RNA sequence: UCUCUCU
RNA sequence: CUCUCUCUCUC
């Protein structure tokens, strides 16, 4: 459990991350 | 077109210069002296207080439905007095319609509820970045891992358009699979004058609800999911879909930074025209504001101030949801995640030991400053499901969204020369409630 | 006039 | 990306 992905605040150029397996693994 | 922009930083100055003059009106009827009338919990009293003068529904509830042993015509708090250095706090009962007067003598004889929704947005946020939800989340039958889309769940429903705009995907996602589930339940939902109600409250959120998605697979489902007339479980688990497809797609979520009260009454006892200069909740203004704003707080004992300082700047910034590495870099003090954060909420409770309690300065300060955004990034048959899975498979969590967007230095008032960070070193979290 | 991070 | 959007029900 926890925060699988990140909602952006700021407009900064930044990587994205999510947890790609874990959100991916609900569509398989 | 800059008049335009030049009216709307007057407009939202006029209100923040509201909220600050009612501030002050507020100190100097409860005889709060600076220390005092700087203390965030104080300010969160006051504008609780202005809350529940306003909210019409309750008070008539209230008036028809009286409570256990509270006149329903008076709105109090805990108010927090220093005495020989110990605090103490004090229930103190305001008539409301005293403090409407107040409130309407501070916005110039209106009742501006746009000061009203700042103040909810503010307490919203904290809640954001103080709180999780994942006990309603698990009970409308979500996941508790999309705490991400859960931005203003606790936007009380006057708020309006403006509150929409700052709520999430997954609140939005919430209320609806609420709808519902009642809706499953009693049929009787869905008929009658209230159904003709609650059939337009639902076509108008699900159309907000819309708005907020970017690409057009979304868009199409969540169309499909407006167009049913007794929405079933079909459309709950359309919609629970949408709201994990939101996750790697995400929406427009409308980020502001609405700042405590004792803020904008300091600002103004110091002689800031906000209606002159003007104000932004997406620019420089509120930075600005906070670095030169000194804030007290009640420090429970065995707590680190740093880490009540991070979460309050963190609420005031709308940043809870945020990644951690560009919060730091923004910040330049480690933004510690959820857990190892030594600290409890900003509210202290009535039964709290109000004699080993201690008082810190807050240190919302920010070595850079942001523009907030409503982009939630780059996204690039009669079944979308299979056209929105294909999507989020082609997506990888290493693209770049915001391109050439970067991080302003706190003298670039004009955004000039962005700061593009690097963050390809060892690597630290990510996210705040992880 | 209430309380709470994390089924 | 700012701003007016106004609230099915006190919840
Ligand atoms: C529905 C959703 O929103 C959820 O809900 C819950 C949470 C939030 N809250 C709300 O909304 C409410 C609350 C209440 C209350 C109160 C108020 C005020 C004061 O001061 C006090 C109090 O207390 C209480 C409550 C509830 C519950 C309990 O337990 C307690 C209300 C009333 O009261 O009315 C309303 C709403």
């Amino acid at each position: 459990s926890g925060q699988i992905s990140i909602q952006p605040t700021f407009s900064v150029q930044r990587n994205l991350p999510f947890d790609r397996p874990t959100i991916m693994a609900a569509f398989t | 077109e800059r008049q335009n922009a030049t009216e709307i930083r007057a407009s939202v100055g006029k209100m923040i210069d509201g909220i600050g003059r009612f501030y002050i009106q507020m100190c100097t009827e409860l005889k709060l002296s600076d220390y005092e009338g700087r203390l965030i919990q104080n300010s969160l009293t006051i504008e609780r207080m202005v809350l529940s003068a306003f909210d019409e529904r309750r008070n008539k509830y209230l008036e028809e439905h009286p409570s256990a042993g509270k006149d329903p015509k008076k709105t109090g708090g805990p108010i927090y007095r220093r005495v020989d250095g110990k605090w103490r706090r004090e229930l103190i009962l305001y008539d409301k319609e005293e403090i409407r007067r107040i409130w309407r003598q501070a916005n110039n004889g209106d009742d501006a509820t746009a000061g009203l929704t700042h103040m909810m947005i503010w307490h919203s946020n904290l809640n954001d970045a103080t709180y999780q939800r994942t006990r309603a989340l698990v009970r409308t039958g979500m996941d508790p891992r999309m705490c991400s889309l859960m931005q203003g769940s606790t936007l009380p429903r006057r708020s309006g358009a403006a509150g929409a705009a700052v709520k999430g995907v997954g609140t939005m996602v919430m209320e609806l699979i609420r709808m519902i589930k009642r809706g499953i339940n009693d049929r009787n939902f869905w008929r009658g004058e209230n159904g003709r109600r609650t059939r337009i409250a639902y076509e108008r959120m699900c159309n907000i609800l819309k708005g907020k998605f970017q690409t057009a697979a979304q868009r199409t489902m969540v169309d499909q999911v407006r167009e049913s007339r007794n929405p079933g479980n079909a459309e709950f688990e359309d919609l629970i879909f949408l709201a994990r497809s939101a996750l790697i797609l995400r929406g427009s979520v409308a980020h502001k930074s609405c700042l405590p009260a004792c803020v904008y009454g300091s600002a103004v006892a110091s002689g800031y025209d906000f209606e002159r200069e003007g104000y932004s909740l997406v620019g420089i203004d509120p930075f600005r504001l906070l670095q030169n704003s000194q804030v007290y707080s009640l420090i429970r004992p065995n707590e680190n101030p740093a880490h009540k300082s991070q979460l309050v700047w963190m609420a005031c910034h709308s940043a809870a949801f945020e990644d951690l590495r560009v919060s730091s870099f923004i910040r330049g003090t480690k933004v510690v995640p959820r857990g190892k954060l030594s600290t409890r909420g900003v509210q202290i409770a009535s039964n709290e030991n109000m004699e080993t309690m201690e008082s810190s300065t807050l240190e919302l300060r920010s070595r850079y400053w942001a523009i907030r955004t409503r982009s939630g990034g780059n996204t690039n048959t009669s079944d979308m499901r299979t056209e929105i899975i294909r999507l989020m498979e082609s997506a990888r969590p290493e693209d770049v969204s915001f391109q050439g967007r970067g991080v302003f230095e706190l003298s670039d008032e004009k955004a000039t020369s962005p700061i593009v960070p690097s963050f390809d070193m060892s690597n630290e979290g990510s996210y705040f409630f992880g």
